[PDB]
């Protein structure tokens, strides 16, 4: 009951909360070696870019 | 009598979150003298989270003060900064995003990044129609009634077409937008879909797959 | 839908198309858990799952 | 005693039901899985189970949460659902209105593999596949998700979480010793107050392993490993539904 | 009169208040007493839903 | 000072070549009786090809005549009907037409009947984009000024994308959507084209050509 009593003046942080969060990039590069990394399109013209 | 209106501008992740911000107003004693008095007034400004745009912030008692008449008050209103991404209405975000057309009819997933540190990728329903759209429910502001509900993020679908197409791909495209259900093809239609297949997809000397230069 | 499914449905072993030694077969529609696998000389059946 | 299923346990104790996964689909899954785990701002992410479809492309479908809390009687889990052809990138399964959750159970059939498929119905009713496979997770989820009794309580405020002190199920051979998720910890409510013949269950008493199979989902296994706390669940098959369930036993 | 209407109605209530602001200090003592007796009246009307439940939980089982 | 306004609906056939249109007017004369007493009388009007909409035409001294004050002139607006193929923006026609995407993409010729009673088929340039449109110079409404000069058609184009697509469909678009460039495919690639083609094409098992059933 004193746990639901508690007074709890939620009020706005002046600075918007950044994340906590551990760095992805090793990761992120072994997932890129499963499955074939489709050719990306180019903004200008819809055709794919030029590939090997 | 008269009231001073001041621009106020926000970010949309300020206004996501709920930002308290301070701002600086210069006010102007009017005596004697030729020049005017001025001094600086910094003033607290509570944002609550999902507040509209066009919103009023009145400050009582602080303005210009003329030797007799006590200063009216002064005006604040909210307006949102352009964001690279997103474009508040109403209640919900508006994402327009650029889609090729080969993305439209055969599908893949849209990459958006939130205004909360949040990564969704939204796949491709069906064939986008050329002006549709496609919704995510609650993913929007949040209610300015209610802390926990949000608006649904609106994704309006703009197709990005090919620039050329060669006669040898448009005999492709016109063999597939023909092509007869598969309980009326022949078994030289299946033995033919079956070749071309296995040399599309061929690991080596097939198109399937190819690695940008 | 209107076009029966046809049984024999395909399995794959691998998402990319470019694997060098990549085992591929079919299962059956009809039976659910029979499956048939073939890797160049090497190949078996077997039927796992309810009757 | 854990506070969330290993994927390799699971996969490991449900090899002979025949839930398993393609190797390099196995490989993809663990590097796959915690980066979407982030991305999406979860505190917990596992895989929910695996779909056939018509193509080889199957449907792999890991749910995910963030808050459970109780709420009119009812355990209810903010679920996130994300399905992947592959394991290297997912995608999200959308909630699935009213209107559409109902002129989707009409629909039967193993499913195709594109998600750009669109299921015609009686005037006409478009339908995405995407619609109809979110539709049977939900349906399978309401119907078998089970977890051993008592290893979730109520803290203040009115939230479920993990029994920290959960000594095990005693006789994990009955039905009792295992509930519905959704079902408060206050609340006697157990797999034997479901019907009599829709769950089997088979116990190896000397390994400790019990293992429960849902005759109303035939797709659908549990185990609980009794002399280490672990207990996981994983649907491997179509998602339809077995209606002649009296003609059968 | 006055007074007396004052005292018996709020006085206590808002004392309490007046105490929580010294305590806590905020940044905004106003706001943070008016949100302090919104909350107070809450409190209570829940702290008898909270003895209804726990009495129903009981005679329940 | 009042006038009687009267709408006057002209077809687009009418307004291209010039019509003579007479109308009738029922002119109300106000005398000693209780109730009024009214005539029918007869005006021509003429109308000059491609005269803009809402063209004013006043005939003074016609118009309901009270005792002292001489009847004020009567008024015909100009308006016109619906169509059920153009409808006239300024000095040029618009016609919407809905456009099939294989259509849009390979390039077919749209099929249009004028108002004067000459076919038009007008072909596919390039690639339709979503929202984009088509100019035939010279197929407009006449210019009031000058009676040789017209606009210019302008067709609208809204595409009709498909409904459904198979897998095999699906894996047929993307190999059309990522061919390599003809200076760069294997022999083997030119060589299952070949092979594809000649089977899509064949003559009595292909499903290039079929009858409807």
């Amino acid at each position: 009951l004193v746990k639901k009593s508690t007074f709890d003046p939620k009020e706005s942080s002046p600075l918007v909360p950044i994340p906590v969060a551990p760095d992805a990039t090793q990761t992120q590069a072994a997932v890129s070696i499963f499955g074939d990394p489709e050719l990306p399109i180019n903004p200008a013209t819809g055709e794919p870019v030029p590939a090997d | 009598g008269k009231n001073k209106v001041y621009p106020l501008e926000l970010t949309l992740e300020e206004i996501f979150h709920g930002c308290l911000k301070k701002v600086a107003h210069k006010r102007k004693v009017l005596l004697f003298s030729g020049e005017y008095v001025e001094e600086e007034r910094q003033l607290t400004v509570d944002v609550k989270p999902g507040l509209p745009t066009g919103t009023r912030f009145v400050f009582e008692g602080e303005g210009n003060k003329t030797p007799k008449k006590e200063p009216g008050p002064v005006v604040f209103v909210l307006k949102p900064k352009p964001h690279p991404r997103f474009v508040r209405r109403g209640s919900d975000l508006v994402h327009k995003v650029t889609l090729p057309l080969h993305h439209a009819l055969i599908g893949t997933t849209l990459d958006i990044r939130t205004l909360d540190d949040r990564d969704l990728k939204v796949p491709i329903s069906d064939i986008m129609r050329p002006g549709s759209s496609l919704t995510v429910p609650g993913e929007g502001m949040p209610l300015p009634a209610t802390p926990s509900a949000r608006g649904n993020l609106v994704i309006e679908i703009d197709l990005l077409f090919p620039t050329h197409l060669t006669e040898t791909q448009k005999m492709l495209l016109r063999s597939a937008f023909f092509l007869p259900p598969p309980t009326e093809q022949n078994e030289e239609t299946k033995k033919a879909l079956r070749d071309y297949e296995a040399a599309f997809k061929h690991d080596l000397k097939g198109w399937a797959t190819v690695f940008k230069r | 839908d209107k076009v029966p499914p046809p049984a024999w449905s395909p399995v794959f072993a691998s998402a990319s198309v470019t694997t060098r030694n990549q085992v591929a077969g079919v299962r059956s529609n009809r039976w659910p858990g029979a499956v048939c696998a073939c890797a160049g000389r090497h190949f078996t059946s077997m039927y796992v799952g309810w009757g | 005693v854990q506070l969330e299923p290993n994927i390799t346990l699971v996969l490991k104790h449900l090899a002979s039901c025949g839930a398993v996964v393609s190797a390099e689909q196995q490989a993809a899954l663990d590097h796959s899985i915690p980066i979407k785990r982030i991305e999406a701002g979860l505190r917990s992410l596992t895989l929910w189970g695996r779909l056939t479809t018509l193509n080889g492309k199957d449907y792999l479908v890991a749910e995910g949460y963030n808050v459970a809390s109780s709420k009119e009687g009812a355990a209810v889990y903010e679920t996130k659902y994300f399905y992947s052809q592959d394991g290297a990138r997912w995608s999200d399964l959308q909630p699935v209105d009213s209107e559409t959750a109902t002129r989707c159970a009409r629909i039967k059939g193993m499913l195709s593999g594109d998600p750009a498929k669109n299921y015609e119905l009686e005037l006409v009713f478009q339908i995405p596949e995407l619609a109809v496979l979110r539709c049977r997770v939900d349906a399978i989820a309401t119907a078998t998700s089970v977890i051993p009794t008592d290893s979730t309580i109520l803290n203040a405020a009115s939230q479920v979480v993990p029994n920290r002190l959960f000594a095990g199920a005693a006789y994990p051979e009955k039905l009792e010793s295992y509930q519905h998720r959704f079902s408060l910890p206050g609340s006697g409510v157990t797999l034997s107050q479901d019907l009599r013949g829709t769950w089997a269950v088979q116990y190896d008493a000397f390994k400790g392993v019990a293992q429960v199979r849902s005759l109303l989902f035939p797709g659908y296994f549990f185990y609980y490993a009794a002399n280490e706390l672990t207990w996981g669940s994983l649907y491997v098959g179509d998602g339809l539904r077995n209606n002649d369930l009296i003609f059968m036993l | 009169h006055d007074t007396a209407y004052l005292k018996e109605t709020v006085g206590e209530a808002l004392a309490r208040g007046c105490a929580a602001a010294i305590s806590a200090q905020p940044n905004d003592p106003v706001e943070y007493l008016g949100l302090w007796l919104l909350k107070y009246v809450k409190n209570a009307e829940v702290e008898g839903n909270f003895y209804r439940e726990r009495q129903q939980d009981l005679q329940k089982k």
